[PDB]
């Protein structure tokens, strides 16, 4: 299946695209969100925020929903992750 | 509102109008037509000529080259076309292989006389050929100076970024146009997927087919006239279209829209061109045509342009049906 | 000796093929079992999967057969992974 | 059941069946022989012909030249193939280093009377040259239009792998194929290591001496008959493989299949050449032929597929006995 | 906006040149301070610096002046990484 | 100090002063003194010469041309430049597509009679076209031997620096050289903008208008002397800045700085160029000149450098009032 | 000053030449020690070995000969990456 | 014991002898003895021909031309290897920028009357081009096929890292071989700093002046010949050398070798020859010669080294007192 790579400050991640799709509302999930920040130079997305809260990020899509606060991350930064990236936990 | 635009987002500079050559070109008309018709083109501003090794079995493609030629026009002033896919009878001699690209353009270029294309085109999909395969190919070509550019045609948007993708991967050359039909009865691709497309990858739309090989200009109201595209040759599946219920169901719209473009002040041809290019997702249109008459009335349609005001084109989605949903 | 590139959610790892080949039956050390995963345009085998436990995953061949559960990584998840790569403890 | 098919996953389109020209062109048979042999097997859909810088001392290579350009025939419906590595007597006239791949292609170019060949293969491994430079050497001819792709031959799966993983290390380009015996007698290779090869890099299987040249036919029953190719002076390694103790007994096992072969319908050579081809891992076989009636009789073995029944198979192997595990 | 990639010890990271502008006179917002670590060849910035502690680093500018002490780094170690980097605390 | 120095951190060598072709050269003065002012370049150490597709419609390339294979002079003694953006009136004819640095170097070098240039320049920005393709494009025609290198000329330093950027990320080729226009008069880029870049990528600084056209010599002190550049038909652009407001407060300075320059005893030309050398930020200064007097005159600038004291260069700054904010 | 790449099992790090040289008996900073994991295809030294070491592995070069265990790294794995890599304590 | 080899790491196979042009071809022999003296090396197994652009001007490049076309030889059996750095008068001529290596091979290639040249080398370091500059320009003529393969001379190991890690950095071509001095007075460099560039990088070691200029032959015992080179015009620094206190302590020593020559059965040259070969770690020696004497006495050189054992060679350390320090 197609694949997504995105660009977290220099770290990359990929993933496939199914596995985004997995949530159409979320702003990773929606092609319009994300479109904003597409590099056609490089066919990755980019974003300039942090790195060690990406893998929760990831994990969420992965795992089906699942949302877990990496040990090495603060409460009040995971916090803001989740809100720009607009995950929900409501199951 | 601007004659000239880019193609896509590439440099590449092409007037909104273009002129192709398919069953005119070597078939139809007369190489004094094909010239004459140039000839206005090109005056009145058109740079873009398209044409295919598989039009007229290669005979249109020496056609055009014998005018371009005749005329002495700089190249530098012209902006050519070409598709590959279809070449010959042989097993290798289609498709989009290393070894027919290569083979199949080179001879396209020896019957046009020119030392290169300014886009190389894939006619249509390859299943046949791997994707990377086909990607290093235009990319060579184009490092051979044999094109400057190459796109797809009939390609799907997952297709045409996976040509993109694997152009990424492997660092070599994207494509930077898909040719696609458009017109009044054909819409969804052109409006919903390729604008996408445009804004994230910079792949541009350049249509053909503005008239539906002719039955949006109304003449197949009564039936097939003599010495139309459905008459000639060969040429009975686009007979067959026109009189099938779906056929009759399109003309019926014709004539409502010929009711727009009589108070309008213009022809339902040059309506139905004007239209195709009211979207700035469209970089240029392929007219065709077999009289200079036609032509003449076709280029006309850029006066047109400014006409279909908001109302005009709601008005126009209401009697068609068919406006696609994004 | 022959190296191997495993892309784990865009995280490579590398390692000798015969570092795998040390437990022939799990996912990783079997040619049959790994072929689904492996990606001709970059000689790669991919995983869209949690990147914090192959490290732990890797260390299993690397070690000869230690099963050591990462600090960072839940008892759940990592569990998971073990199944999926069909890991092994008893010796 | 299907004539044509892809070389590999790449794009090349092959027919099933080959012509070489190991032993016969500029050697064995007359050019005559060899116009006519490649003309019957044309005009019956064979588009592979392969040769190699070695054969004939680059004879072979100056016939086939002299063939196609005499027939005419359009360079896009021929897909030819040659080999590199034994060029010469100089030291650096032999292996697979940058200097003699340019050197010999550009040679065999020459002989050939053609601008690029579709396949360059290797010969053979090459222990005194780095894997890297032998593929940027191969890598280098594609791009400079010698070849259209390149090959492997005689080479290890390992060494294959090699190659593969060379060039996606320096963004070169791997191989499409390789070109191994196989026959009744020698299976193992093209069974069980190339299938794995196709699957994950997508390296295609060119079989050659389907014959085993010629001991599978069966003419070698009572033998070794006059003017046969083990009668031919330089083979005398071929004479004493035949009647050999293995030899002996590899001709035991002809006579039951000869058995088998009559039951069906056909000669032992077709069944020999259908039983290569039973499988989808080989893309092309490569026939070998002296004679007008050899050939037409090979080329037969197309219709002899069909009734090539798993029991047929399954008795094949009782009677061998060497089917490899995999 | 136009980017810079600072590579760690081999660790890339990514950022907006805007980004690291919101702090003028420390030593990566200073064009003068960061000129010096400058590698022509790849264009990124090289520092043969500590690793781990750099994302908290990269964390103080997209935070707009947040300086959170990595869990797994020391604190002499950080504190050394914060006086060659030149980040200040006063708001 | 250093007559022949490199450009930027290149390993091109070229003399510290040059001779450029615009207005000049196919235009305002004869072939013959064209000649003999290239000569009189050549046999005082210049190596390096500009010129430029646009200049008098690619007549100044032509007889750059004829006075070098006239001449006889070595290839490999020659640095020879042109610059690509204007190349004809078609729309495809101007900008920094693939399509036209392609066509238009190719166009300059027939003119030029030449193989290749040494150093290509985009003459201007393109808004129209992708800094990637631009670069692809100049990457492309130096791995054809059309070029050796490429630079920009009237580009910011922030498209610089993408152009590089650009480079870095396709591996493909940087641009060395910015070629920006220097003198008493326009200072700011090249004192405070380039030497960033320099030491940063290694870009290197080609000035030129070293005289501001010729308002820098002093003779429109009184007015627009007859057969003067500003006198020049097309050129009314010119008298305007001399005649206008700003214009005379130029003059005005010039008459400080001549008696600065009869203090060294020295011409005020020879003043304003060897203060533009004054820098080692400067690799070469393009001189211009009508007369074979006014370029011996020119060149004596160098004899002027070692007398540019830190005293006369502050003095100069005092009376001039624009000395740059870095 | 040269710089020299070290490959972790597909995880790279990258120092100067002079910063391994401080300590020419260790494996890492004896050429002839660290010859054999030389890669001559990527220019760079390969090593099939536990990642999360590393780090404290380049921290002891260039912080000058310390030697800190990773937080998240067992007592046991480390004393075997010490004695690979030759590092002594004894100042 | 291995006539042919590889040439470091590479799959290019040379003889353990060369011939060199230094000196002789176009300058000090007449044309009639470079054709005599190529032509014994030729048959005798020698495949390797070393020149450069500076020796005599280019003249001994054009002679090495000419012998080869009035031969005959088969360009697949020789290996020439040319120099690139001093190339002419003007400023551009010398050097390793882009403009030199590319206008300086082409020339040589003119000159030698050849489409390519095997190996072509930096004659020394330069100081004023960037090395990714020099990569790019030699790894730009292999791909234009000018050359197969490129190397230094005079380079230091740092300087060889430097060119191969650039190389790798933009995935270009790394040198394959370095040609460095080395003779019973010069050692260090070859025996010390080269083999372990050789393991880790695969760089090959290919030697000159076997015999210090003539030295080593002992010759010079008590005084300049008459017609040696120490008595050419233009060699007074050779002259210098060897009448100096540094120079009469090597003939001193020479004395003491010939004593161990003579106990060999060879002569002094065909000792110091097959010293030099008597380590693997030595690709090629190049030879230089002046007389067909010469020239098979030193090819008389391969049957010494079987005589070279570990005590002849102790024993040579013993007396020559500069055995390097690894
Ligand atoms: N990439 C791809 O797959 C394809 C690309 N194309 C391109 O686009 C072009 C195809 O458009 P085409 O399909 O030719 O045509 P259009 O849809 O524009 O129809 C033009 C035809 O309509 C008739 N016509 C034109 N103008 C008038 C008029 N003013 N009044 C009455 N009848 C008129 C003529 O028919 P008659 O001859 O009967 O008078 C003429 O040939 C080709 O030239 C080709 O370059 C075409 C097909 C596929
Ligand atoms: N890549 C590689 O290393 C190699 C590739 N090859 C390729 O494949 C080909 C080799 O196959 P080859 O080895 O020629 O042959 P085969 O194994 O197919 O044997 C063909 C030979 O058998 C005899 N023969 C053929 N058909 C019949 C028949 N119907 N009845 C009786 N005898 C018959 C002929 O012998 P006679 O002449 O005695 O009549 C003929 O030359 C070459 O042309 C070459 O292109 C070959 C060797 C190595
Ligand atoms: N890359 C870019 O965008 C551009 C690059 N350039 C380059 O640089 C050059 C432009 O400099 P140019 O602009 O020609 O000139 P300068 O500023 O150096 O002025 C030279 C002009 O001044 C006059 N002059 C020269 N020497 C003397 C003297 N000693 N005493 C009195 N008058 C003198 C002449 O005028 P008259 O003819 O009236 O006697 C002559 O044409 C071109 O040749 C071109 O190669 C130029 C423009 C743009
Ligand atoms: N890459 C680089 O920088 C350099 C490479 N080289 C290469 O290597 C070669 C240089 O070696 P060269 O320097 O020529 O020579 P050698 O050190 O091998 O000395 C050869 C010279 O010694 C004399 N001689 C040779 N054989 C005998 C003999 N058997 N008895 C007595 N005298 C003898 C001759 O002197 P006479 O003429 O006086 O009789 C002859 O020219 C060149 O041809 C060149 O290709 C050379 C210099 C630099």
């Amino acid at each position: 299946c197609e694949r997504v790579v995105i660009n977290i400050s220099g770290l990359r991640f990929e993933t496939q695209l199914k596995t985004l799709a997995q949530f159409p509302n979320t702003l990773l999930g929606n092609p319009k969100k994300r479109m904003r920040y597409f590099d056609p130079l490089r066919n990755e997305y980019f974003f300039d925020r942090n790195r060690p809260s990406f893998d929760a990020i990831l994990y969420y899509y992965q795992s089906g929903g699942r949302l877990r606060r990496p040990v090495n991350v603060p409460l009040d930064m995971f916090s803001e992750e989740i809100k720009f990236y607009e995950l929900g936990e409501e199951a | 509102l601007q004659f000239y635009r880019n193609l896509g987002k590439s440099g590449l500079r092409v007037s909104c109008l273009g002129l192709g050559t398919w069953v005119t070109f070597g078939g139809q008309i007369t190489d004094e037509m094909a010239e004459h018709l140039m000839t206005l083109a090109y005056d009145n501003g058109i740079n873009l000529f398209d044409t295919a090794e598989v039009y007229a079995a290669g005979k249109a493609e020496v056609v055009l080259g014998n005018i371009i030629k005749k005329k002495g026009w700089r190249r530098s002033s012209l902006v050519i076309t070409t598709k590959i896919f279809w070449g010959g009878k042989a097993e290798t001699e289609r498709g989009l292989s290393r070894k027919h690209i290569i083979e199949g353009l080179k001879a396209s270029l020896e019957r046009l006389q020119l030392e290169y294309v300014d886009v190389v085109f894939a006619n249509r999909p390859d299943p046949n050929t791997p994707m990377e395969e086909t990607v290093r190919a235009m990319t060579h070509v184009i490092n051979q100076g044999m094109a400057m550019y190459w796109g797809t045609s009939r390609w799907s948007s997952m297709e045409i970024m996976e040509a993109y993708s694997v152009a990424r991967q492997f660092n070599l050359i994207p494509p930077i146009c898909e040719q696609a039909e458009y017109h009044m009865f054909q819409r969804e691709k052109v409006e919903v997927q390729l604008p996408e497309l445009f804004h994230k990858i910079g792949v541009g739309a350049m249509t053909w087919s503005p008239l539906a090989c002719g039955i949006v200009s109304g003449k197949y109201d009564s039936g097939i006239p003599p010495y139309s595209r459905a008459s000639l040759k060969g040429y009975q599946w686009l007979k067959d279209k026109i009189l099938s219920e779906e056929g009759r169901r399109q003309q019926a719209k014709l004539k409502e829209l010929q009711a727009i473009a009589e108070r309008l002040g213009c022809t339902l041809p040059q309506l139905a061109i004007a239209w195709c290019l009211r979207n700035e997702g469209v970089s240029s249109v392929l007219l065709g045509a077999s009289n200079a008459e036609q032509l003449m009335e076709n280029i006309g349609a850029i006066q047109v342009l400014p006409k279909l005001s908001s109302s005009i084109v709601h008005e126009i989605d209401s009697i068609l049906g068919n406006k696609p949903y994004s």
